[PDB]
Formats: C-alpha cells, structure tokens, sequence
RNA sequence: UGCUGAAAGCAUCUAAGCACGAAACUUGCCCCGAGAUGAGUUCUCCCUGACCCUUUAAGGGUCCUGAAGGAACGUUGAAGA
RNA sequence: CGAUGUCGGCUCAUCACAUCCUGGGGCUGAAGUAGGUCCCAAGGGUAUGGCUGUUCGCCAUUUAAAGUGGUACGCGAGCUGGGUUUAGAACGUCGUGAGACAGUUCGGUCCCUAUCUGCCGUGGGCGCUGGAGAACUGAGGGGGGCUGCUCCUAGUACGAGA
RNA sequence: GUGAAGAGGGAAACAACCCAGACCGCCAGCUAAGGUCCCAAAGUCAUGGUUAAGUGGGAAACGAUGUGGGAAGGCCCAGACAGCCAGGAUGUUGGCUUAGAAGCAGCCAUCAUUUAAAGAAAGCGUAAUAGCUCACUGGUCGAGUCGGCCUGCGCGGAAGA
C-alpha cells in the first residue's frame, strides 16, 4: 500500500497509565496531494506521484508550473511517488491524510541520514585502533593492512576504507506507530528515524508483516 | 557493569568479603555483567571461621552496581559499591543465611525468591 | 517387450479416444487422459489394445512395454477403481477425515491436515484404518506415500502410518 | 548406506540398480547391505 | 525418501511420466544504479524574423531578436577537505 | 648476491572444503536424552586469561563451536622489535693462544612527501542529437543471512526404573 | 638431432618437440607438418560403424544386468527361465568333548523308508528349541532362457585454495 511523506519534528516520549516512557519521533504528515497517476497502459506500471507543503510562487520554475497546473494542485515542495499493490485506486488531485495510519500497527520510515563528512576507519567501520603506547608510532588510528601480498597484487574491491559517511536515504522499519491526530496532522513513531530536524520522510506500512 | 578483575563486595554473610570476577557467564564473548547475571568469581579474602576460605572458584549473583540499573519509565538506581551473593557451581541456592543492603527487584525471575525474601530493602 | 505383446481385452461400457499420441478413457469413474511416448503407436484394433514400437528407437519395445501396463492400470481403474488400505499404530492415534480433507494426530504438538487431490475418496470404517479409493493408481500410491510419509513407521513398536500389506521388521535393544 | 568404491552382492537378497549414472545396492532382507558408490 | 513403471512376464525411485526434499542457488528485505554508448520511459516548459555568398553542401557569412533555463555573485545550512 | 627484510604480536583481511557449530539425511551393537560412523552442505558464526619471545603446548574458566589449510610458512613504502642475527661484558666448555660454541645470561638507531596499477570517496568535460526542468522503470552490482536459555506442548511418547 | 650460432609454418601462448634451412623484389602458382562449423585461410564432403559419458576435452588398483561384435557351452513345444494357488515328513532331543548343539561351533559317517519329491543339511533367526526360506518335486500360461571367455567404446572410484 502506498506511504506518505512528512517532516521530521524532533522527537519526544510518551508517559503512559502504566508507568512506562515510550520515546516517540514525531512526523508531520500534512495533506498529501496526488499530481499524476501512472497505469500499465502508458507508463507499464502502476503509481501515484504526490506532493506536499508548498513553494514560493517566484521559486517554481515554469515546468514544475505547468506540471501542477494541470493536476489542479497547488504547488508544493519536491515530488514522490509510491507503487500501488493492485487493491486500490486514486484520482489525480485526491487529498491523502494521515488518517490511513489509523489501523495500521507497524510502519517504515525512510530518510537521509545525517552527514558526517568524510570519516575515518574507526568510526566509519568500527575498526580496532592499535596500540597508543608500546613503541606504537603514527600508527594509532591507521587502517593497517589492506591487501595480503604479490599473490593477489591489488586490493580487493569493496575494501573498507576511509570516505565520505552519512547523507544517504537508509530505511528503519518495523517502527510501531503510538499515535494518529487527523486534525492535528501528526504521527507518533515510537523509536528514532534517519536524519535530523525538518527533514523529508517517507512512511509507509511495514512490509515485513 | 561487571567484568572480569572487577571487585566486588559480599552483600551474604557467607564469610567472604571481597571476590574478584573471573568471568561472565551466560553468552559467548559476553563484555560485561548487568544487574542479576550469573557470574564466576574468585575470593580474595574471607574470615578464617567461614565455611569459604580464599582462592576458591563459585558463581556469584549480582545484586548492586555503580553503574546501576534503569527503569521502564527512565528512572535508574545507583549504588555506591558493587554486591554479589556466592552460589553452589551445581544449583544456584545462595549459601548464605543473610544479606545486608537493599536490593533492587530486578531479581524477580521466579526463582531468586530467596534473595528478595532475605533482602531487608525491596 | 514380451508384455507390450500382450493386447489387453477393454469391456463394454469403455470409450476410448485416440487422438493422435492422446488417449482418453472413459468408463464408470471419470475420463482418464494421459499423453503418450512418441515412439509408440496405438490403434483401436476393436475389442481389444495393441502397441507397437515405430522404428527408429532403441529403446522402443521398453517403451511399449510400460504404455502397456498403463493402459492396463486405466482399464481397470476406469471399470473398477483402485483402494488402498492404510492402517495406524500407537496409542492417542486418530484419524478422522471430514469432506475433502484429513485430519491426523500422530503425537504432534499440532494437529496435521492434509488436501486430497480431485477425484480421490477418504473413508475411515474405523478410527485407526483409512481406505482411498480412485480412478488411477498412481495418484493413490503418492497420496497413500504422502499420508505414510508424516509418521513413518519405527522398529521397536511398529507405530507410525503402514500399509495394510506390509511386514515391518522389528528389533530389541540387546543390553541397554 | 555405505559409500565404498567397491559394491557387491553380499546376501542372496541384494539386486544391483543404476539410478542417475551411480550404481546402488539395494537389499529387501536388512537395511545394512544398502551402498551408494560402485 | 517416493508413486506408477517396462527393458528382464517377476522385482525395480528411472529408462517415458509424476511427487516431495537443506542456513547452499534464484527471488523475497535494504542500498547504489540508463556512460545499461543496448545511453531507456513518462509529465511539463520554451523558441515558429530577415538578408546575402559559393568549391549549391546535415554549407558558410551579416543585421535584429536570445525564450524556457542555467551559471555567476551575495546571505547561508543539522551539506561539506 | 649492481640486495626478494626470513620468527612471534597488533590491525586488516580474502579464498578452498578434507565441516568445529548451526541446516538436511543413511546405517547403527539407534528404547528415549545423549552418541558412533558415512553422505550432502561454505550462508553466517567460529573465546577470555596465567606461564613462556614463542607458533605450539600445559593449565584455569566460558560458549552452539572455540574447524583444518592456501594466500612470499597473507600482511614491517601499515605498526612493535620480545626471539634470532654486528660492535660491550660475563659464565660453562673446547683450544698453549688469538678466539669459537643451534650453550646460557645483561645491554643494544626499523628510512621513504605515492608517478602508475589497485582500492575507498568526490568532482569537471563530452556524449546520449532542438533545448531545458522534474519524476521514474530497471539491466546490472552490493549489504544483510549467527544464535543461547526459559516456558507451553509434557512431564507427553519412550523406558523395569533412573 | 636441434638450440647455442636459424628466421619461417604447426603444438592457444612455449630456445632445445614436428615440418622446414630466410641473397633481394612480386596484390603469381603447387605443397610439408598441421588443418577445413564461427573467432580464423580451407569439406556443416562421401560411405560403413561406435559413443549418451560434454566421454571426446587429465589419473590407477578395483567395482558394476551400460552398450557393440566374435567364438563356443548347458537346459529347451515328450515344453525351458522368471512368476502363480501346492508339498518339503518320520528316528537323526545321536553315539560323540553326555554342560545343549538336535543341520545351522566341530570331532564324524555323510545310512535308510513314502515316493509326482526331499537332504541325516545352504541362508535368516533362538542358550539349544521352535520358526521362516532355499535345495528339489506337481498343475496353468508359455516360448526361449541361463552362466563363463575374448575383446571395441563408455560409467563409478575422481577433494584446494
């Protein structure tokens, strides 16, 4: 079944009757708009493209213009689409809320994850530092080997290594959603998504049911 | 938080006063014990007219720690010492007759009843 | 070879249909088709059935040698039908069948359920003897072999899911 | 089911069969004559 | 492990045919991905004025127009050497 | 021999299967739990300490297991320098002696700013053909794949009992 | 003999293996080893056989109703081989090493009746017994069947970074 997209809003926990604290993310799911919906006959697959927010009327270009334009819905921020699962339908220039999330139970968050920058071996692949004493010389945090010796000749490909960490969509799921407020346009996750605040985020059910 | 060459105290009166752990039971490659993990330990000093004289391997309990434990609703106890209660290496049953301090109840496994029953605190 | 020569008598009341390498049979029970080897031909020869080995295979009198045998099991399933009779040994052993499905506890935590395929038949006489009955033998022998399958029997008490027809050998622990 | 190189009748009740290119020993009397290799 | 089954009147898991059968294999889960030069698909937006020249060609030159959009610059960022 | 640094340790690994565990099976002198042996299986996992420079090994306590090998007995332009293997000194022994001893002790400089291949990241150019802004399909590639204990079934099947 | 001190063609690449000894030029022809489906020049050429294994295109002792051919031999419509309802008994619980071996541990003969037909005993199974089969013998269908030798080509044996 299709997702929705939502804005991270910090992160917060719930005191129950019981006693227990249950640490909840919160994700504002304003209405979604569906701008273009795809079918076999045309694309050769099925899905709805949706959008949410809005944008300044001098900050779309005349393409992206046009493109809502004939949708009949108000421009919002960036695009995203979702396949269907061949139970439902839409109509372009539906309104989608949170309200789907009612009785569902498990969900799936995707997002960007915060970006570290270029890391190192110990942070990036948890490698072990060698010894800070010893006799150890500027070799504290140094990835060591990396290859075995002339038989192979190189190194292998896909070799842990120093680089760019972070900043890429990754995927939490099975999250248990705590909370739904149609009204209020809010969506209670218990536990922690990828990236930080205001970020976009996708959700959608849980796939491993 | 329990590992190995930690000290901890004797919260019994077994006659043993300090013990050394030796290793964490319960898991292969196991770092560190929590509050009511099984542990191996050594004596390191005891009373000469206890029934446990020093340099002698049994299993202990946890029942204090330092780091201390957290709480469903965020809540965490700290204590100033660590405590264990000695065992019997074939069926856990601590030997001594009393405890002294409190103790968490953490330790309700159904089974060390005889723990929190002789703990004058929870 | 020697069997594939050997016509075997079809009895009133049995339709049978040749259409080029297929045949269907229809008796009292169903109609049975089944596709035949290329390298074996058939004719009516009225009254009665005759296979013959095209040439231009090696292994052509085997292969009329066993279309033989299965027209054979056709004939007499499609005028009579094929039982099989499957018995349960051990004590807290039921097998109740209900419609098109069977019911089975041989000891498990959970009760075991089982899909009769089309055309075949579940009777339980008794609580621990089953009899299946259909048109073809082949389906009764794997649905019989998948019944057996789930308990087999063991030898020291000869318990499990057997044949009726079969002798199962027994043996003791000699010390301990 | 022994898995020699070498197999042979070792009872009266013991019929030689080739199944997928591997000759098998198979005995209706008792399980310990069955062998896989031949 | 089998069902049916001849060669080999029997038997036989196999030769024809039909069943099951493992963390292995393919997929299912997550991520990258059309430089996939085999460079894909869909939606939307913008440009529809004149002169001449020759070795008259998917040719070259001049005037007027240069849109969508992009870049640049500035303020910057939970993005970043 | 106009120079290929040769034992251990650390970091980082990768492959084979003659499999240590987990998975699927045959036989058993397999009652059940627990085993013995053989076949299929390399997806993942596959200890911490004391003594010694040690690999190994003995010992202590864990785990489902603490697998066997290849890779310059993997890896010093990645680290250490304990052993061995310069110059000092001493002991035992051999030699008249200088000295020698896979005999033993004390002490004893480990250089390199990366051109190319490779690998981990991240950009510019052009192409994909009128140009431009978006959203995608997905060829193909990679990541992940471990498991203990307790309870129910049941104290059931099995077993004279345990 | 070749290389060293010899190029050229062939064996995928490969001084020393096979063919063959380069004076120079030619967009001429015929051959050697080796080849002729495509990479890649030339037979998807002709005739008669073999192989089912990707054998060909690594490897043995040894194992096996794989398959082709040859020379024979025993039994066979006074009817064979495999199947099918049948029979397989009496002392020989033996004297013998009497502990029980009784055919199924051996000293031992290896007798004898009913007989269409049976042995003082071949297998499984009992402390020995018992018991179940096969040797052998009747009846129906009924035609070939059985065990060795010579070998051609194949299969298993056959696991490494």
């Amino acid at each position: 079944m299709i997702g929705l997209v939502g804005k991270k809003v910090g992160m917060t926990r719930i005191f129950t009757e019981d006693g227990v604290s249950i640490p909840v993310t919160v994700i504002e799911v304003e209405a979604n708009r569906v701008t273009q919906v795809k079918d076999l006959a045309n694309d050769g697959y099925r899905a709805i493209q949706v959008t949410t927010g809005a944008k300044k009327a001098n900050r779309v270009t005349k393409p992206e213009a046009g493109h809502f334009a004939k949708a009949g819905v108000e421009a919002g921020r960036g695009l995203w689409e979702f396949r269907l699962a061949e139970g439902e339908e839409f109509t372009v220039g539906q309104s989608i809320s949170v309200e789907l999330f009612a009785d569902v139970k498990k969900v799936d968050v995707t997002g960007t994850s915060k970006g570290k920058g270029f890391a190192g071996t110990v942070k990036r692949w948890n490698f072990r530092t060698q010894d800070a004493t010893h006799g150890n010389s500027l070799s504290h945090r140094v990835p060591g080997s990396i290859g075995q010796n002339q038989t192979p000749g190189k190194v292998f490909k896909g070799k842990k290594m120093a680089g760019q960490m972070g900043n890429e969509r990754v995927t939490v799921q099975s999250l248990d959603v705590v909370r739904v407020d149609a009204e209020r346009n809010l969506l209670l996750v218990k536990g922690a998504v990828p990236g930080a605040t205001g970020s976009d985020l996708i959700v959608k059910p849980a796939v491993k049911a | 938080m329990i590992q190995e060459q930690t000290m901890l105290n004797v919260a019994d009166n077994s006659g043993a006063r300090r013990v050394m752990c030796i290793k964490v039971l319960g898991g292969s490659h196991r770092r560190y014990a929590g509050v009511g993990d099984i542990i191996k330990i050594t004596i390191k000093e005891a009373i000469p007219r206890g029934k446990v004289k020093k340099g002698d391997v049994l299993k202990a309990v946890v029942v204090r720690t330092k780091k201390g434990v957290r709480r469903p609703d965020g809540s965490v106890i700290r204590f100033d010492g660590n405590a264990c209660v000695l065992l019997n290496n074939n069926s856990e049953q601590p030997i001594g007759t009393r405890i002294f301090g409190p103790v968490t109840r953490e330790l309700r496994s159904e089974k060390f009843m005889k723990i929190i029953s002789l703990a004058p605190e929870v | 070879s020697r069997v594939a020569k050997a016509p075997v008598v079809v009895p009133a009341g049995v339709d049978v249909k040749i259409n080029g390498q297929v045949i269907t049979i229809k008796g009292k029970n169903g109609e049975l088709t089944r596709t035949l080897n290329d390298a074996v031909e058939v004719k009516h020869a009225d009254n009665t059935l005759t296979f013959g080995p095209r040439d231009g295979y090696a292994d052509g009198w085997a292969q009329a040698g066993t279309a033989r045998a299965l027209l054979n099991s056709m004939v007499i399933g499609v005028t009579e039908g094929f039982t099989k009779k499957l018995q349960l040994v051990g004590v807290g052993y039921r097998a109740a069948v209900k419609g098109n499905v069977i019911n089975l506890s041989l000891g498990f935590s959970h009760p075991v359920d089982h899909q009769l395929p089309a055309g075949i038949t579940a009777e339980c006489p008794t609580q621990t003897e089953i009899v299946l009955k259909g048109a073809d033998k082949q389906v009764i022998g794997q649905v019989a072999a998948d019944l057996r399958a789930y308990r087999r029997p063991e030898p020291y008490k000869g318990k499990g899911v057997r044949y009726a027809d079969e002798v199962v050998r027994t043996k003791e622990a000699k010390k301990k | 089911m022994k898995v020699r190189a070498s197999v042979k009748k070792l009872c009266r009740n013991c019929k030689i069969v080739k199944r997928d290119g591997v000759i098998r020993v198979i005995c209706s009397a008792e399980p310990k004559h069955k062998q896989r290799q031949g």
